[PDB]
């Protein structure tokens, strides 16, 4: 069963249009091995992937509008450290079995607590520390964050200006 | 008014932490006047004078005008024209240098004032580097020479290395400096590297800006590159290294030891570094191993990652590993046996030495042992580094006793000490094998003292003593030396397994059955017949020895012959069994 | 003034490396090791710790000719065998 | 501020920034070089021909297309003091000397095979042609007889002369540049310059500097008198394929495998106009008189950059 002990979860309150720029700021400060960014649709996913490839960031997109074999091929290319950022609308469950993953951006809000858990929680073998950052845009974000805190008994504090380096990286 | 100058210098320092005087100076250096120029430059902040472009250009013009004769005579590059400087006509001139002494006094006095502002004139950088290289390769190939060498090492650390840190991306000025740097011993080179890493970037606000920019660009391309695109990204790191190798390599080493992946992309992107940058990368590896936990009941992951990076980067690129072995030997002298790990990796990665089943075990008991080159150039560098600095015997004799020091001096949990002793013993065995392989009877017999000297003087146990002495032999005096039946003691500890029981024809015919293959099979059969004759001849001399060989009669034999031998290594275990059974059988019960 | 840069002390600019370069048996022999067992002869004694009992068995291998001796009396516990061999 | 010269040239390029293309051949254009004065411009193509354009006012017309070769033409060079004489080194193991005044083959010389790069001695007396198996042949330009041959055992990419015609510069793929004494060809020096291959070398018309390009996106500007690397330009990202010096030596234009050509001031090295269209370039030349430059990017066509708008 997926657990949440060993993951740091924050939130940032902003608009909907500023979620791109703000994201870049994070990728300009936070040190990471591989970053998985979750969106809600395929159009926004392809737009974000193209916007990241327009930058020097190597980004690969795995959305729900793909064949299963293509999804597996792209996920295997991403597992071999061939590309850093993975813009995924969803996964195949089982948490996140990729040990190299450090940061997880909830660019959009998931459906319910099971979705937030499958997005945040991991199922690795050696890597127990990691960071998860969810963007807050309206009151629904705060309500679902409170629901997550009530269901999983976790803490979702506000993101400060400085983060400890060894707190989420072993 | 000389005070607004101090205020503006304070401003320059502070903003980075977050004129008739100079008009005279430029016109006072323009004719001949050096003494009054010194008097003017001393009455202001340290580098406020040469911080401007005009004053630095005037000082450099004066310097090369005074230095012209020495350079024209002993420093012009082969196959150039050169620009005669037409020395100045004043009688108050600084008396142009002629041979390495007037240079010393006047030119070093006038170089002290420049600092990291030689970058305005790269022509003087080259002239001074060439003069230094000529002086080194001439004189060092002596009190005055020692003083000149010290002054040259000071001029380097003060002017040359900081000025090389402000040139944007000079891959040629980093390969011109290493024309002179390849003549210093590695201790002076490491001094200069440590000083211009830890001290020059603190002062000199321009150097602080350069450090900030280099760390920024290093953070940029590191989190960004791929496993896919290596060397569209090796070029960026190459340029950053041409600029500031110390900072760049320190940051990327931190990243390597932190993430423990992305180590192969990095040891692959380090393809466009200059030789000076390889020398600086070696020092950064050493420093990252030395300065910084570290136990956590099991050897830490960061040390394993550093060791893997070191093995890879020393196997791939020519990096002149001399400080690494001396550092490992010093750590052993200090009583710490963890860095032996990385040493193992080196000997394991750039020599192809690398549990085993009975098939390969019998094969390891002379072509089958080499079977089980791509490591004919790296092993050459390893052997050269071992022979030049005389580090084979010291390292072996250090491990031989440090294996006891690990367990008894506690240098816990009873599971960490076991693995550490195991690692030390295995590294000793592997290094002794490498030496016996590649330092042949010539270097071996000459640089390995006899057992009469080892156990008596260099406090070494009998096991490692005989392990190192065996290749020299390939008796009564040796026995009396070892005890201080003695003949039995020497006979047992001298004979290996290879000269007691012959294999190999099966696997030989399997692998052979192809002109090269046929030639290899013929050579292997020749070796097999030679070993047959070897075993026959060895068993021949055994009879008369058995005649005069010899309760607790076997108990002394049992412990001090069987136990260390059988415990030492698996081949030694099979030998210890075969010996007793075959020879001692033909008291056994 | 750059009158002299070096000295005979190898500096090795890094201050930690300065210590290593300018820096420069292991068997207590049966009496410097124990030093207590004879003086203590079992709740919190010294022959109740394996981290010492293991090293005593590693030391009794090189010396103490009564180690490989055929005792064969089936001593129930290592502390019993170890105290008799001191 | 940047400089006075940079601002002046930026004004000139603000007024004159129209690039126009002209149809040369029916295949990939390998090399394009200008005349001795600057009226004619020739270009050699993969369709084993060499076209010759006449620069009239602002657009250059097609004067002729010289036919005949056994393989693709890899390099062109014009006589350094004769406006109507040039040489085309091709595959097919030959080198032909064309005349523009009468449109006829003046001479043909058979070499040891697979020529790549040539240059004409700044006197106009000897032609040096290197081939794909690192052999450099020295031919007498007036007698059309091979007078010297040299094997080097490294890989020599591009060759040049001291421009006083008393030294010979080769660039070896190991990352060095070799200097030989010309009139009696004996190796004089080797300069370890770049961490990787040296692909091109050019001498500016004035005689102060010479520039080399490396296979790691570096251009280095060596000083001819003292052989000192003064400054390195690093704004490309791919191996530098071609260099050129302006008609006076202040501007240097470099083109490589990434999407734009860049002009840089020689004295400062900071930056100047950069032309960004598409289709990585591999051959670039300036004009001997005017400040307008031709190039061949990416069925083949020659583009200009300068006068009109």
């Amino acid at each position: 069963k997926l657990t949440l002990h060993g993951l740091q979860q924050y939130y940032v309150k902003l608009k909907d249009n500023e979620k791109n720029r703000k994201l870049f700021d994070l990728l300009d400060v936070l040190e990471f091995n591989q970053v998985v960014i979750f969106v809600k649709s395929v159009q926004r996913c392809i737009a974000l992937a193209q916007l990241l490839v327009e930058q020097n960031f190597p980004a690969i997109a795995i959305h729900r509008g793909m064949p299963q074999e293509e999804r597996l091929s792209r996920y295997q290319q991403f597992k071999d450290f061939q590309r850093r950022i993975l813009v995924a609308t969803n996964l195949f469950g089982r948490g996140m079995d990729i040990e190299r993953v450090n940061i997880a951006f909830n660019y959009d809000m998931p459906e319910d607590s099971d979705t937030y858990l499958h997005r945040v929680a991991r199922a690795g073998r050696f890597g127990t520390k990691g960071l998860a950052i969810t963007f807050v845009s309206d009151e629904n974000d705060a309500k679902i964050l409170n629901d997550v805190q009530d269901r999983f008994e976790v803490n979702i504090s506000e993101l400060p200006d400085e983060i400890d380096i060894s707190s989420y990286i072993e | 008014a000389d005070n607004c100058i101090m205020d503006e210098h304070k401003r320059e320092i502070a903003e980075a932490k977050q004129n008739q005087k100079l008009g005279l100076l430029e016109a006072l250096l323009k004719i001949g006047d050096w003494q009054h120029a010194q008097n003017i430059m001393d009455q202001m902040p340290p580098y406020y004078a040469a911080s401007h472009k005009l004053i630095a250009l005037a000082i450099c013009k004066l310097i090369h005008i005074t230095i012209e004769p020495l350079y024209r005579r002993v420093g012009v590059p082969k196959g150039a024209k050169g620009s005669p400087v037409n020395a100045l006509q004043n009688k108050r001139a600084p008396k142009q240098a002629e041979s390495f002494e007037d240079l010393r006094r006047d030119v070093f006095n006038m170089f002290c004032y420049l600092g990291p502002h030689l970058s305005h004139d790269p022509i003087l950088f080259a002239k001074v580097v060439r003069i230094g290289k000529s002086f080194m390769k001439e004189f060092q190939s002596k009190e005055k020479t020692e003083v000149i060498l010290s002054c040259l090492l000071s001029i380097t650390d003060q002017v040359l290395l900081p000025s090389l840190s402000l040139m944007d991306c000079n891959a040629c000025m980093s390969e011109e400096l290493w024309g002179m740097f390849k003549t210093f011993p590695y201790q002076h080179r490491y001094r200069l590297y440590g000083q211009w890493k830890n001290e020059t970037y603190n002062s000199h606000p321009l150097l602080v800006k350069v450090k900030a920019q280099t760390i920024d660009r290093a953070k940029y391309i590191m989190k960004r590159l791929t496993k896919e695109n290596v060397k569209p990204s090796g070029r960026q790191i190459g340029k950053l290294s041409h600029s500031n190798p110390t900072i760049l390599f320190d940051y990327i080493l931190s990243q390597i030891q932190k993430y423990d992946n992305l180590i192969t992309p990095v040891v692959d992107s380090l393809k466009y570094l200059t030789s000076l940058n390889y020398d600086v990368l070696a020092y950064c590896i050493i420093e990252a191993l030395a300065n910084p936990k570290h136990d956590d009941t099991t050897i830490s992951s960061w040390l394993q990652s550093l060791a893997s990076f070191c093995g890879a980067v020393f196997r791939k690129y020519p990096i002149d590993l001399a400080g690494l072995l001396q550092y490992v030997a010093n750590q052993l002298k200090a009583g710490k046996s963890f860095d032996l790990l990385i040493l193992k990796e080196v000997v394991q990665k750039m020599a192809g030495i690398e549990e085993m089943t009975m098939e390969q075990l019998e094969a390891m008991t002379e072509q089958l042992k080499a079977e089980g080159r791509n490591t004919k150039k790296s092993s050459q560098r390893l052997k050269d580094a071992l022979l030049d600095h005389d580090l084979a015997l010291p390292l072996c004799l250090l491990m031989a006793q440090q294996r006891n020091g690990v367990i008894f001096q506690e240098g816990k949990h009873l599971k960490l000490v076991g693995k550490l002793y195991d690692q030390c013993h295995d590294t000793l065995v592997q290094f002794g094998g490498f030496l016996a392989s590649n330092l042949s009877t010539e270097d071996y017999i000459k640089r390995v003292p006899s057992i009469d000297v080892l156990c008596n003087e260099f406090h070494t146990p009998h096991d490692a003593a005989f392990f190192l002495s065996r290749p020299m032999y390939a008796v009564h005096e040796a026995v009396v030396s070892l005890h201080v039946s003695p003949q039995f003691y020497a006979t047992f500890w001298s004979l290996t397994m290879y000269d007691l029981a012959v294999p190999t024809s099966y696997e030989r015919e399997v692998n052979k059955l192809k002109e090269r293959c046929t030639a290899l099979q013929d050579k292997l059969l020749e070796e097999e017949k030679k070993q047959m004759e070897h075993v026959q001849r060895v068993l021949q001399r055994l009879k008369l020895e058995k005649d005069n060989w010899l309760n607790e009669t076997i108990t002394k034999f049992l412990q001090l012959c069987i136990f260390p031998r059988c415990i030492f290594s698996a081949i030694d275990a099979v030998y210890c069994a075969r010996f007793v059974e075959l020879v001692h059988q033909q008291s056994t019960l | 003034a750059p009158e002299d840069f070096l000295g005979k002390k190898i500096l090795m600019g890094n201050e930690e490396l300065t210590r290593l370069w300018n820096l420069c048996e292991h068997m207590p022999t049966l009496e410097e090791f124990f030093e207590e067992a004879i003086e203590q002869a079992n709740e919190y004694k010294a022959v109740n710790n394996s981290n010492y009992g293991w090293r005593a068995l590693r030391l009794l291998a090189r010396r103490s000719p009564h180690f490989f001796q055929p005792t064969n009396q089936q001593f129930k516990s290592l502390p019993e065998y170890l105290e008799n061999m001191v | 501020g940047p400089s006075r010269y940079v601002l002046g040239m930026q004004e000139l390029f603000r007024g004159h920034s129209k690039t126009r293309e002209f149809l040369a051949h029916s295949a990939k254009v390998h090399s394009v070089a200008w005349s001795c004065d600057g009226r004619r411009l020739a270009s050699g193509s993969f369709d084993k021909t060499a076209s010759v354009f006449l620069l009239e006012k602002d657009r250059l017309v097609k004067e002729n297309n010289y036919r005949g070769h056994g393989d693709s033409v890899d390099q062109l060079c014009w006589h350094p003091s004769n406006p109507d004489l040039f040489v085309t080194a091709s595959g097919d193991k030959t080198i032909r000397i064309w005349d523009v005044r009468t449109t006829k083959c003046i001479a043909t010389v058979n070499t040891k095979g697979e020529n790549i790069n040539i240059c004409w001695s700044p006197d106009g007396q000897t032609i040096a042609v290197g081939n794909k198996d690192d052999v450099v042949t020295f031919i007498d330009a007036k007698t059309h007889r091979s007078k010297a041959e040299e094997q080097f055992k490294f890989e020599v990419n591009e060759i040049s002369w001291n421009n006083d015609n008393n030294m010979f510069f080769l660039t070896n793929g190991n990352g060095c540049i070799n200097i030989l004494s010309y009139p009696e060809l004996k190796p004089v020096q080797s300069i370890n310059a770049h961490p990787s291959n040296c692909i091109c070398i050019k001498f500016d018309p004035m005689g102060k500097y010479f520039a080399t390009g490396s296979a790691d996106a570096l251009v280095s500007l060596w000083d001819v008198d003292e052989l000192v690397c003064v400054r390195c330009f690093s704004r490309l990202d791919w191996p530098v394929r071609t260099l050129s010096f302006s008609h006076d030596g202040k501007m240097l234009a470099s083109a490589s495998e990434d999407h734009f050509i860049d002009i840089a001031e020689v004295e400062t090295g900071d930056k100047l106009w950069e032309v960004q269209c598409e289709s990585p370039t591999f051959t670039v030349a300036w004009h001997p008189k005017r400040p307008l430059l031709a190039f061949a990017c990416d069925a083949g066509t020659v583009k200009l950059f300068g006068l009109p708008n």
